């Protein structure tokens, strides 16, 4: 049995921390909804 | 129960104390989620129940209470917030630059971030705090890093 609590408003925060990159993949999508890298 | 806008956390007292399985979003009365957090399964709310609505194991997506609300998109060019709810720890922005899925139906963006699995249904949002899509379905690559794509409803 699950239960939901409330975390926070869903809001944009200016000078939040910047991190992560940006990368171009190749991949593939199958009927269970898991991707999978293409090569 | 709760039906405030909002992120929230899922939970379970199936397994060892109190577990996070995910986050979700409540918007317009409905309750967004990953298909995989909850497996379709009723959700309590305090005294209240939700009920599943709609849902979709390919896209990974389920709505409770009504049909899927959010329907704002990534614009390919702007940095976007991943407001993070990870398994006992507050909730917190992270701003960052999506990449891109190439699919064979189509490009989807996708956050470099990595978090716990408990963090999947974490929303990500655009500079008008609009979410633009959920985080917790993507691909794990060479140096083990996760890449999350930017999961959109449809809405009707
Ligand atoms: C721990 C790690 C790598 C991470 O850093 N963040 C995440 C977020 C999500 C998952 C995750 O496993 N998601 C998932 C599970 C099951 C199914 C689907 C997706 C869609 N088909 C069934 C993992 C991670």
């Amino acid at each position: 049995d699950m239960y939901i609590e409330r975390a926070g408003d869903i809001t944009w925060e200016k000078d939040a921390e910047v991190t992560g990159n940006s990368p171009r993949l190749d991949v593939a999508l199958d009927e269970s909804g898991d991707f999978s890298l293409v090569e | 129960g709760e039906t405030t806008d909002g992120v929230y956390r899922v939970m379970t007292r199936r397994l060892l104390g109190s577990t996070q399985v995910g986050v979700g979003v409540m918007q317009e009365g409905v309750f967004h989620t990953m298909w995989h957090v909850t497996k379709g399964a009723a959700l309590r709310s305090g005294e209240g129940r939700l009920d599943p609505y709609w849902g979709d194991v390919k896209q990974d997506l389920v709505s409770y209470c009504g049909p899927w609300k959010l329907d704002a998109a990534w614009d390919g060019l702007s940095e976007v917030q991943l407001l993070a709810v990870p398994p006992g720890e507050r909730a917190k922005n992270i701003q960052t630059l999506p990449g891109i899925f190439k699919t064979k139906d189509g490009d989807i963006g996708a956050v470099a971030l990595d978090y716990p699995a408990g963090t999947s249904g974490s929303p990500i949002l655009d500079k008008c705090g609009r979410v633009i899509g959920l985080y917790g379905n993507g691909v794990v690559i060479k140096n083990g890093s996760y890449v999350s794509a930017i999961t959109q409803g449809k809405r009707e």
